[PDB]
């Protein structure tokens, strides 16, 4: 039942429903977290 | 620059040194000099302006960031406009809503 359908699509990962907008926004948020404190105030 | 401009450091200091020399200061230390050490104090006399934003401190409270050095768009204009330089410096780290 589970093996060979949506339950294995979940194992496949982001093949079905998955959008680019929030993924790009999350990557930008992670980079902003990394680089914002070290950016100068000037 | 109003205290240690290069024109001052050359002309006024060499004149004071020549006056001291003609009075005999270098022959014996008795003579009282008149500003013969100006080139030794470049960038030390009234070279800064520090302003603490009382309203910002009141709004922020006990725990706060202390101070920030701000360089203006024109590097040698704060002496011309002290107030404008301080306001331009305080333009930076303010409350922001977008």
């Amino acid at each position: 039942s589970s093996g060979g359908g949506p339950a294995v699509v979940n194992n496949y990962g982001d093949i079905h429903t998955a959008n680019y907008d929030e993924f790009y926004k999350g990557q930008q948020r992670r980079e902003a977290q990394q680089q914002a404190p070290i950016l100068p105030v000037r | 620059p109003a205290a240690d401009a290069i024109a001052k450091l050359i002309i006024e200091t060499t004149g004071n040194l020549l006056g001291y020399f003609l009075l005999g200061g270098f022959s014996s230390a008795g003579t009282i000099a008149a500003d013969i050490i100006m080139p030794f104090l470049v960038g030390t006399i009234a070279a800064w302006l520090q302003w603490k934003n009382t309203g910002r401190a009141t709004e922020l409270g006990w725990v706060h960031y202390w101070e920030l050095y701000q360089q203006g768009a024109e590097t040698n204009s704060w002496s011309l406009a002290a107030l404008a330089a301080l306001r331009g410096g305080f333009l930076v780290g303010r409350s922001e809503t977008v």
